[PDB]
């Protein structure tokens, strides 16, 4: 029973963007534009069900070029949503259909919400080499796209999950970096080493699902879930670190992550969602970090045996990024480092007698080496089993004073706010049911005024704006109970309701005494 | 070597039809489409139609009144174009191009065939002389059909200062060009100037002497 | 149908200049546009596809621009091998449509023509028809205006002209006009004259002859 700003879309919502006081939703067959203040629908754009034909390419008049009778409508599920501000501000969207190509929508000055005025597909054929397609960006089987401007150009780091049927005719790249041409009419690969693929024999036996991707300390990181080796049937999570100099893939390394619960020790080896944030003072001194350091917060789950499907058993681990980099640079020796098993062959010339140069942490060479670690980076659960019997599916993080607070969403559709601390009871101070649908890991956190912002959370066809503070009060129904709230929530009794002083508009707000009746 | 080789030139009377072939080599034939583009004397390029050997799909220009018919032999990887109900408007050069399926980006072409449509018949040319500090003399190749004619001078020994003009279609339907040359006037009495007019369609090889007039 | 509009229709430049040809699309074609170089006697040569993608072998001086309905072809420093007729094609919808072309011509110093006149040979005149010809040799530019005069009286409806291509060596032109008459109308007039007006002549140059002299 919570009155919150929400919006329904009549189709599932994939990715979401916040930019210039407008909220951009990338939903199945549509792109919605809502006003940030009230989540009222302002603009629409129909990327709706589209007809596919081999002789038809993006931006073409397909109805005049080919025979379209009996065509099966294909639903265009959004896959990537990006906003560019380097040049003229625009919105790049990548869908699942039409070879996974992307399109851009340009914003006018007088009106910053015209997404249907100037739209250019980003596609250019390759008549010279008919097998190469740098504009085929996104796999419909799962893709994670991270864009960044560097050296006066726009770069697209893409992780794609590949089915074996793509490889024969329509192939994609497991990890790639594409540069947007200055004419904004196509991507390009600068070298043979701008992309790393899985061997054709391992397209089926070695799936790779890309969970997260971020940039930190002039490095690109990709959180993914793979098989531990090749002949094994168990799955685990790896973090992937690489450098990008002049749009290249240099110093590529994969390192396994392990989130254990010592209460012998069970491992939660499947990442469900992550979020990089800086810590509050308490947690910071609890994990040997500084206030300005980037921490990777991860929500893990335990795998059903010999599978990558997680059961309703979750955990939460913190990985300071500086400790990750130091683990890359120090643990390396003559036994932990390995060759990339799915990139090269298991029996390759490089996988036998080539070592990472010690002249190196980010150098670009003509013959780049791509490695894979044996020893994992382990951390203990910070909730210590509190969520060891549910499936967490969303996480974000903010700071209230010296406290680091985590926003969690579950498989059952529950939203909850908890305080993250190793020494202390990890008991959620906020806990309710957003929707019957699972909570999507794609979320937003926006800070306004003094640490009093909000977070956008997605469930099914609905997205809700949830305030970062004051929800712990709104479930108490008596002043004698409103007085017992934990001190950091700053609750008080407003005549008939329990809120914080900001939400008590008129009347009396008390936080000291309460006078019950007998 | 990826090459497109079209058939020979053809002359037809109005009302009849013409069938041009285009044999391609150097690539998997089905993986590309074939388009046809014609150009009439004094005009630019004009798209006529596109055919996809894979699907069998065809699309023709409504400007051609549905007189066009494109076919394709995959086992021999050759394309065919048929134009029926020929008019004098259709006298032009027909080109056969390839594209990467639906791209319509024509990378490699054929050499193009000349198709001539006119109610005239094959007639050998009539060569007439054009007699003289500097002198100018020439040959007038008049009333021949169809094009072309090759015109040399002194069995190809005189190339400098020669200008062979493009033919002009007369009001009778017979072409007529002029090929001239400037020579030093001090050699008109010590150097004979002969023009060689060869009209292959009529097998008409003619050597004509150009000398100054009587007086 | 969707219409393409090239501009300009013809333009002249020297070697080492920048030349730009603009193409205007009737409807938004996105970047489905190609540029062609066409030289006499050979098929059109594809230079640029996808509005701005150069084909392998095309020199760097060729550049493509534009998107939607406005497109631009640019040659930065011209070379002799680049003077031809360039075409603008779409690849967006059927029917496929080209532009009207753009003739590129080398600019040189003005050169006055050399005017000659040839009377009809007795062979053809002994057959029924007589054709007098007039010649303008090695001139530039093609601003030629040739008009026939018989007994000091203008002619119309019987002259047919023909111009050569620009010469590969000295970049000049040449024109041949053929005035065709019947032997009946020919043997009735005395003087036959050819008047030539050109931007490199101080006065209209007239070359005449008498029928029997
Ligand atoms: C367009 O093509 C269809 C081909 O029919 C089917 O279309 C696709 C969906 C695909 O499933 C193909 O394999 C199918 O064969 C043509 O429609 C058929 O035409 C034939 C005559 O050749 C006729 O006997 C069938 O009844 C038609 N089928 C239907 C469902 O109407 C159609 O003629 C083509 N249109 C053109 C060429 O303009
Ligand atoms: C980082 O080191 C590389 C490699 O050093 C070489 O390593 C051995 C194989 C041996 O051959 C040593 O003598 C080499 O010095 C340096 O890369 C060289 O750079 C120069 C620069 O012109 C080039 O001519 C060499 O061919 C390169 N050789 C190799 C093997 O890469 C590099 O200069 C060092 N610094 C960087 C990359 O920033
Ligand atoms: C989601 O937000 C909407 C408003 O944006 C809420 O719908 C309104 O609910 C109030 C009562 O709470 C009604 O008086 C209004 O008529 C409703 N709006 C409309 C347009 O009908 C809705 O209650 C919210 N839902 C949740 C679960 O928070
Ligand atoms: C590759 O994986 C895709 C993803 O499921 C499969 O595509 C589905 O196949 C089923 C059965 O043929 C269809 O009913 C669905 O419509 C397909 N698309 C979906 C589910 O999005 C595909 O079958 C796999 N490859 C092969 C060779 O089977
Ligand atoms: C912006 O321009 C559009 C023109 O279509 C107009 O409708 C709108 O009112 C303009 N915005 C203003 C005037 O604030």
């Amino acid at each position: 029973k919570y009155q919150l700003p929400n919006f329904t879309a009549e189709t599932p919502i994939q990715n979401v963007i916040l930019h210039e006081h407008h909220i951009f939703l990338g939903a199945t067959n549509y792109i919605y534009v809502l006003n940030e203040e009230d989540l009222q629908k302002v603009a629409e754009y129909k990327t709706g069900p589209v007809l596919e034909h081999p002789d038809c390419f993006p931006c073409q008049d397909c109805s005049s070029k080919a025979n379209l009778s009996g065509g099966v409508w294909k639903d265009n599920i959004n896959m990537a949503l990006v906003v560019d501000t380097y040049y003229d501000d625009q919105l790049i969207s990548c869908g699942s259909v039409n070879r996974g190509t992307c399109q851009r929508h340009v914003f006018p000055h007088n009106h910053t919400a015209d997404i249907q005025s100037e739209v250019h597909c980003i596609f250019s054929p390759q008549i010279e080499e008919p097998s190469q397609c740098p504009d085929c960006v996104v796999s419909a089987l799962g893709a994670k796209v991270l864009s960044s401007v560097k050296d006066r150009f726009i770069n697209f780091f893409v992780g794609n999950t590949i089915n074996s049927s793509y490889f024969p005719d329509h192939p994609l790249h497991s990890i790639s970096v594409r540069r947007l041409k200055e004419t904004k009419d196509g991507f390009m690969f600068l070298t043979d080493q701008s992309y790393i693929d899985v061997l054709p024999e391992f397209r089926d036996s070695y799936p790779i699902k890309y969970v997260h991707a971020f940039e930190s300390n002039n490095f690109i990181y990709f959180l993914t879930v793979q098989r531990e080796t090749l002949d094994a049937q168990t799955f685990h999570t790896r973090i992937i670190r690489f450098c990008s100099i002049n749009s290249g893939l240099h110093s590529y390394m994969e390192m396994p992550l392990e989130c254990i619960l010592t209460e012998k020790k069970e491992v939660f080896n499947i990442l469900q969602a992550a979020y990089v944030s800086k810590p509050g003072a308490q947690l910071a001194r609890q994990i040997g970090a500084s206030l300005n350091d980037d921490i990777l917060f991860g929500v893990f789950a335990q795998s059903k045996p010999d599978s990558a499907e997680p059961m309703d058993r979750s955990a939460m681990c913190a990985f300071p990024i500086k400790y990750v980099n130091d683990f890359f640079n120090k643990i390396v020796n003559k036994n932990n480092v390995r060759c990339l098993q799915h990139f090269y062959g298991p029996n390759h010339e490089h996988c036998f007698n080539r070592t990472l140069l010690r002249n190196s942490g980010c150098e670009a060479r003509r013959d780049e080496y791509r490695t894979e670690f044996t020893t994992a980076l382990q951390r203990v659960d910070l909730f210590m089993g509190q969520f060891s019997e549910v499936l967490l599916t969303s996480i974000s993080t903010f700071i209230k004073g010296d406290l680091t607070i985590a926003n969690l969403g579950t498989s059952e559709g529950r939203f909850m706010q908890v305080v993250v601390s190793r020494s202390g009871p990890s008991t959620p101070h906020v806990n309710f049911l957003l929707d019957s649908h699972p909570v999507s890991p794609e979320v937003i956190v926006e800070h306004t005024l003094n640490q009093n912002g909000y977070t956008l959370v997605i469930t099914g066809k609905k997205i809700t704006k949830i305030p970062l503070n004051g929800l712990g009060c709104r479930h108490f129904q008596s002043c004698s109970q409103c007085l017992s709230a934990p001190p950091f929530v700053q609750c008080g009794w407003c005549h008939d309701k329990c809120v914080r002083s900001e939400e008590c508009l008129s009347g009396t707000w008390t936080q000291q005494i309460c006078l019950p009746a007998h | 070597q990826v090459q497109l080789v079209q058939s020979g030139a053809e002359v037809k009377k109005p009302g009849a039809s013409v069938k041009v072939s285009c044999e391609t080599s150097g690539y998997t034939f089905t993986s590309y489409g074939i388009s046809w583009v014609r150009q009439a004397p004094g005009h630019g390029l004009e798209w006529m139609g596109w055919i996809s050997a894979y699907n069998g799909y065809t699309n023709y220009a409504q400007k051609l009144q549905g007189r066009v018919t494109m076919t394709t032999d995959t086992s021999t990887s050759t394309a065919y174009m048929e134009l029926r109900s020929l008019r004098s408007d259709d006298t032009a050069v027909y080109y056969c191009a390839r594209d990467l399926r639906g791209t319509n980006y024509f990378d490699y072409w054929g050499q193009g065939t000349l198709v001539t449509v006119s109610s005239a018949s094959t007639k050998g040319p009539s060569v007439f002389p054009l007699a003289p500090g500097t002198a100018a003399l020439g040959c007038l190749v008049k009333d021949y059909f169809p094009e072309p004619v090759t015109v040399s001078w002194n069995s190809g020994a005189l190339t400098s200062g020669v200008h062979t003009f493009p033919a002009v279609l007369q009001s009778s339907g017979l072409y007529s060009l002029s090929s001239v040359v400037t020579v030093p006037s001090s050699s008109l009495g010590t150097q004979t100037y002969i023009c060689n007019v060869n009209h292959k369609p009529s097998n008409t090889k003619v050597d004509k002497r150009v000398e100054p007039k009587s007086c | 149908d969707i219409q393409m509009t090239q501009s300009p229709s013809s333009v002249s430049a020297s070697v080492g200049d920048r030349v730009t040809i603009t193409c205007r699309a009737s409807q938004g074609i996105s970047n489905w546009l190609a540029w062609f170089q066409h030289k006499p006697g050979k098929a059109p040569k594809l230079l640029i596809y996808a509005a701005s993608s150069l084909l392998s072998g095309v020199p760097s001086r060729f550049s493509g621009s534009g998107s939607g309905t406005d497109f631009t072809l640019t040659i930065s420093s011209l070379q002799p091998e680049d003077f031809a007729t360039y075409y603008c094609q779409q690849a967006n919808s059927f029917p496929i449509t080209f532009g009207q072309g753009t003739r590129l011509e080398i600019k040189r110093t003005v050169a006055a023509p050399s005017v000659f006149i040839f009377p009809p040979s007795d062979e053809q005149l002994k057959s029924g028809t007589a054709s007098v010809v007039c010649l303008l040799n090695n001139f530039y530019p093609r601003e030629a205006k040739v008009q026939w005069k018989v007994d000091n009286a203008l002619q119309s409806g019987n002259s047919q002209e023909s111009v050569t291509e620009q010469d590969s060596k000295d970049s000049t032109y040449s024109l041949s006009s053929t005035l065709t008459l019947s032997k009946a109308d020919y043997e009735k007039h005395k003087v036959y004259a050819c008047e030539v007006t050109h931007q490199g002549l101080s006065s209209p140059v007239t070359k005449s002859f008498n029928r029997g002299e």
